[PDB]
């Protein structure tokens, strides 16, 4: 009878907002009332990455705080050394339509994704001394929006298909759908753990999965409109998500619910990126209205602006020693900021 | 059909829950714990900054 | 006797 | 990766020869290329240095305006023309491939040579040249004329090995690094103007003559060759 | 003492005050505006030729109204001072032109040769380009630094308001230098604008907005000719007629004749800036 | 610097040198967006099309020029999350199906929805209307009133397809947006003509407007 499970859900539904209502002894305002706000942070551009002959959509740090890799629409996947500003790899993509990249935490290995529905995985250390395409892993059925290496024979992937998936790199098969998502999933985020992630979606929603068991644990739903970035709170506690609402959130995994709100009523327009600084206190927003934000992130003031770019922020990265800021844009130029 | 989502919001409502109260605070305790250690709150000197 | 301003 | 050096051969003073080394197995165009001598009983000694592009070119003191280094990419062959040869020019050329981008491993694969029989610098000391040794752990020390941690933080030094009859491979780069392909046996330690490579548990084929080389600066210089036996 | 007075009528130049005064005011509100709203290519060219007009007209406006409409005599601003004006105002003149030219033959790739001007056309070429225009109509003033400066024409040897600054060479040197600058500054810039503003409006005529855009260009190589030529027309004179050929009629015409011509020029500058945004 | 650093250097600037010659050689191409309705002749548009599931991107060489297609249409998703990646396309190609009585007010809301994207302002269409004989034949029976109730006048095909095109012309609301339409059928082998043309004359309109004539 489909009327008793829609009357069960309901009541599920009830009771789970009555849980969370009753954990809401107090807002993360109150609490950090009494703390020393971080005032004026004025961040400048101290690299500038050109090279770039269009868009670039994706932009990710490698684990040595110096490497990174940037997509563009050129059909070019390019691996910036920052602190010379020398281009170390310069990767044709067989199809120009890339609106992701990831960097193995090793560095051997690139990942590269978008409308063409595959995730190339290229190699970097191998004899020839040129990279060449390792795998091909294909299987959705639906563009590519986030990709992120586990290790380098591991790689999550989230589609516009509705459906996230772990992979095998070596067989190339998949070995775990996560389903559950009503509308595509636009980002995705490891935990520092690397034990579970978050993924959000189109459909004004986040879930927190369990990589090893392949389920849902918690799902998250405070938005208005699509979550289109998430990032994870350095402790794997909490994490952050920005929406086309003009807004971004702090949820809390142990409480269940949200924790501190992040809009200016001056700001009308998306969010297409967030990230944390390493210390948890700095949240750092690109917006597209042509600047990044950032946030005191535990008093809901707005510490500073990032106002170099002159179009789109559309990929933001913090380095893992929290030394730099990397901001990449639809200008086809990165900047790094300290 | 549905009971495949009557069956997730059993298990998203059997969980173990604590006060917001006490999330921010660890929050807190652990940004003011790595508080020194974040460059982008406290710039360090130009001999140590890499940039 | 001619103009000095050009 | 294979490199087939050709030529060489019986020359008479004065006279002039082509060598060439055919290049197969690697993206040829992407790598800078060197010529290295090694005369009959004595060490290595760099030759010449083309990099890709053709756009850097450099010679040994002893060969500039008699040789000179060439690359016909598309056939993917390296030239050395030698001209107004003397005695001191005996020797077996080897060419050796070189990529230079960070975290980059140059030196890394050396040819089989060709024998040419014809009828400041920083100067590399190796403090042995012969250490008697199966299971024992060794070290070759190796000092420099000039302190070779440059103010990037790097600190350039190679070490080679060169087992009888074959040709010198590369073990560890920038002094710490070590070449893919050498087991973990092999490590590299020290600091500016004194470095040491320990080889623990010494085994069979770790016999050879060891080298060390500086690539802070051209010209390459090499030590004289620490040679391990059993 | 009366040696270099000329009575010239009071009102015509009380009218002096009434024009060159409010071509001042137009010009430097349009210019400014052009330049304000301006801060692909064609941004960068209006923003030359506006600030071009912009410097010609408010250094030109206040030394002409002292040195050469009121304050005839003795010039108060040196040798040093004149040289600076005559070669500023050169180089000006120079750049307006260039500028112009300049942006004629950016609208004829465009447009003309669509498919050509997608891949030729970059903001640093364009750049570069105003750049070394700018060099040029630098270097082109460079001849005047050394063709003009003060001399003191008094009847006798010395008197305090016989000195004014003119040329400083005789005709040899006059001739060329005018010549240059005319052909430089008019005609080979009449000719580039001309010819291909009159084939982009051909083509646009081949084929209702679109007339008005036909207009614009037209009106441009109007301008060029209606600003530009009876201006330069009077250096021509300056060099041409001889003592034997000067008369009384001819030297108060001169100076009638300057004054009009000199607000034609001004004119040009004051509203290039309309013609270009309108 | 040392050796390495300067060869490091050395490296990028190869780098930066292909980029620039591959940039080069990209920006001859002219891009085009294929949108339409399912079976509604995109896959025929032009009989020379060469392809070269996802995009499926089709490439030919006509009157100097190189044309690349993009057809859109296994992405069965929110276009609202991918469709800003063809913003910088020359134009779009509309295919409708005049036929098709039933996928009518499917063709139409979707090209409101294209024509008022604010990605797609400021960018041309053209518009095909194909299977015009095969519409004129249907007419005959079917007075175009089973898909357009608010319609009167003569079945025939010149006022019919005059009031398909009026349809489709009147979601326009932007000054600097024009709509190229031509009535093709099966047989008609002048299609990359068309395209040429309305490509051509979109190009001098930017150009003109960018030049401020």
């Amino acid at each position: 009878e489909l009327d008793q499970l829609r009357q069960e859900a309901e009541q599920l539904k009830n009771q789970i907002r009555d849980a969370r209502k009753a954990c809401a002894d107090a807002t993360l305002s109150q609490i950090t009332n009494n703390i020393d706000p971080v005032g004026r942070i004025q961040m400048r551009t101290r690299r500038t990455l050109r090279g770039h002959l269009a868009k670039i959509y994706a932009m990710h740090w490698g684990t040595d705080s110096r490497l990174l890799v940037s997509a563009s629409q050129d059909g070019k996947l390019i691996i910036w050394d920052s602190y010379t500003t020398n281009k170390v790899h310069a990767i044709p993509l067989r199809s120009s339509w890339v609106m992701t990249c990831a960097y193995a935490p090793s560095g051997n290995y690139v990942a590269c994704g978008g409308l063409d529905n595959i995730c190339s995985i290229y190699n970097l250390k191998t004899r020839e001394g040129n990279v060449r395409v390792s795998r091909e892993l294909a299987g959705h059925t639906g563009y590519l929006s986030c990709c992120r290496f586990l290790d380098d024979n591991q790689i999550v992937t989230s589609s516009g298909d509705t459906t996230c998936a772990l992979w095998d790199i070596e067989t190339g098969q998949q070995t775990t759908t996560f389903t559950g998502h009503t509308g595509d999933v636009m980002s995705l985020s490891l935990a520092p753990d690397t034990r579970l992630f978050v993924s959000g979606a189109c459909d004004a929603s986040a879930k927190l999965w369990d990589v090893r068991e392949g389920m849902c644990r918690q799902t998250f739903t405070g938005h208005e409109s699509d979550i289109n970035a998430i990032c994870f709170f350095p402790n794997g506690n909490a994490f952050a998500t920005g929406s086309d609402d003009a807004t971004c959130r702090l949820f809390d995994l142990r409480a269940d619910q949200e924790l501190m709100t992040y809009s200016h009523d001056n700001i009308i327009c998306g969010i297409t990126s967030v990230s944390f600084s390493k210390s948890g206190r700095l949240l750092l927003a690109g917006y597209d209205d042509f600047n990044c934000n950032v946030w005191d992130a535990l008093k809901a003031d707005r510490a500073g602006v990032l106002a170099g770019h002159d179009n789109r922020v559309s990929c933001l990265g913090v380095t893992d020693d929290g030394m730099a800021v990397a901001t990449g844009s639809w200008d086809s130029f990165l900047k790094i900021w300290n | 059909q549905a009971r495949k989502l009557v069956e997730q919001l059993k298990m998203e409502a059997n969980i173990d829950r604590i006060k917001v109260s006490k999330a921010a605070a660890d929050l807190m305790a652990y940004c003011e714990a790595h508080a020194k250690e974040d460059p982008l709150l406290t710039p360090v000197p130009a001999s140590e900054n890499p940039f | 006797r001619r103009p000095y301003i050009l | 990766v294979q490199l087939v050096e050709s030529g060489g051969g019986l020359v008479q003073p004065g006279g002039s020869r082509k060598l060439s080394c055919s290049a197969s197995g690697f993206a040829f165009s992407s790598f800078g290329m060197h010529w290295v001598r090694q005369a009959p009983e004595k060490g290595l000694e760099w030759v010449a240095y083309i990099s890709s592009g053709s756009g850097t070119i450099y010679y040994a003191d002893t060969v500039k305006g008699r040789f000179t280094i060439s690359r016909d990419d598309p056939k993917n062959t390296l030239f050395l023309q030698m001209t107004s040869l003397r005695s001191e020019d005996t020797a077996m050329y080897y060419c050796v491939r070189s990529i230079y981008y960070y975290g980059s491993s140059p030196f890394d694969f050396w040819g089989q040579g060709t024998t040419l029989t014809v009828s400041s610098d920083i100067v590399m000391t190796q403090a042995t040249s012969s250490v008697p040794v199966p299971g024992e752990s060794v070290s070759i020390s190796c000092r420099s004329s000039k302190s070779l941690l440059h103010s990037n933080g790097n600190t350039y030094l190679y070490w080679f090995l060169q087992r009888p009859g074959q040709s010198p491979q590369l073990l560890i780069y920038r002094m710490s690094n070590l070449a893919s392909g050498v087991p973990d046996r092999f490590s590299g330690s020290g600091s500016g103007t004194a470095f040491t490579l320990t080889i623990s548990r010494l085994e069979a084929e770790d016999v050879g003559v060891y080298y060390c080389m500086q690539h802070l600066e051209y010209p390459l210089t090499f030590g004289a060759g620490t040679k391990l036996e059993l | 003492n009366s040696d270099l007075d000329v009575n010239t009528d009071i009102y015509s130049k009380v009218l002096v005050t009434a024009i060159y005064l409010a071509l001042f005011v137009v010009g430097t509100v349009g210019n400014s505006v052009t330049l304000f709203t301006l801060a692909s290519t064609v941004h960068y060219h209006l923003g030359s030729l506006a600030l071009s007009d912009l410097l010609i007209l408010l250094l030109a406006m206040p030394v002409e109204l002292y040195n050469f409409i009121w304050v005839h005599h003795p010039w108060a601003f040196g040798d040093a001072g004149c040289r600076g004006y005559y070669f500023l105002r050169d180089a000006c003149t120079y750049a307006t032109a260039l500028n112009v030219a300049s942006l004629s033959v950016e609208r004829y790739l465009a447009i003309c040769h669509p498919f050509k001007a997608k891949t030729l056309m970059s903001r640093s070429r364009t750049k570069k380009f105003i750049s070394a225009i700018w060099l040029a109509s630098a270097l082109l003033a460079i001849p005047m630094l050394f063709t003009m400066g003060l001399q003191n024409r008094s009847a006798d040897g010395t008197h305090p308001g016989g000195l004014v600054c003119t040329p400083i060479v005789d005709t040899a040197t006059v001739k060329v230098v005018i010549q240059v600058n005319t052909f430089m500054s008019f005609l080979f810039p009449m000719l580039v604008i001309s010819i291909l503003n009159t084939v982009i409006a051909n083509k646009l005529t081949v084929m209702q907005a679109l007339r008005h855009g036909v207009l614009v260009l037209r009106a441009v190589v109007i301008a060029f000719v209606v600003c530009w030529l009876p201006y330069h027309v009077r250096r021509l004179m300056f060099c041409y007629i001889s003592d034997e050929q000067w008369t009384t009629f001819l030297f108060d015409f001169y100076h009638y004749f300057y004054m009009l011509t000199n607000a034609l020029f001004y004119a040009s500058s004051a509203i290039n800036p309309i013609l270009y945004n309108l | 610097l040392s050796a390495e650093d300067k060869a490091a250097v050395e490296r990028s600037k190869m780098i930066e040198k292909n980029l620039k010659e591959d940039g080069i050689s990209a920006a001859k191409d002219v891009k085009l967006l294929l949108l339409g309705a399912d079976n509604s002749g995109k896959s025929t548009i032009v009989k020379q099309m060469k392809i070269i599931t996802g995009i499926v991107e089709t490439h030919f060489t006509f009157k100097n020029l190189h044309f690349r297609l993009f057809d859109v249409g296994g992405q069965r998703s929110e276009r609202k999350k991918w469709i800003h990646c063809f913003e910088d396309v020359t134009a779009i190609i509309f295919c409708v199906d005049l036929s098709d009585y039933n996928r009518m007010h499917e063709s139409l809301m979707l090209f409101d929805s294209i024509c008022n994207n604010k990605f797609f302002i400021d960018t041309s269409i053209i518009l095909f209307l194909n299977k015009k004989d095969l519409f004129g034949e249907k007419i005959k029976k079917s007075p175009l009133t089973i898909c357009f109730p608010e319609y009167t006048g003569p079945n025939t095909y010149e006022d019919a397809a005059a009031y398909i095109q009026a349809q489709f012309e009147s979601k326009n609301r932007s000054p600097n947006k024009e709509i190229y339409c031509h009535m093709t059928c099966a047989t008609d082998t002048n299609n990359a003509q068309v395209i040429f043309d309305a490509v051509t004359d979109i190009i001098i309109a930017n150009n003109l407007r960018g030049c401020g004539l």
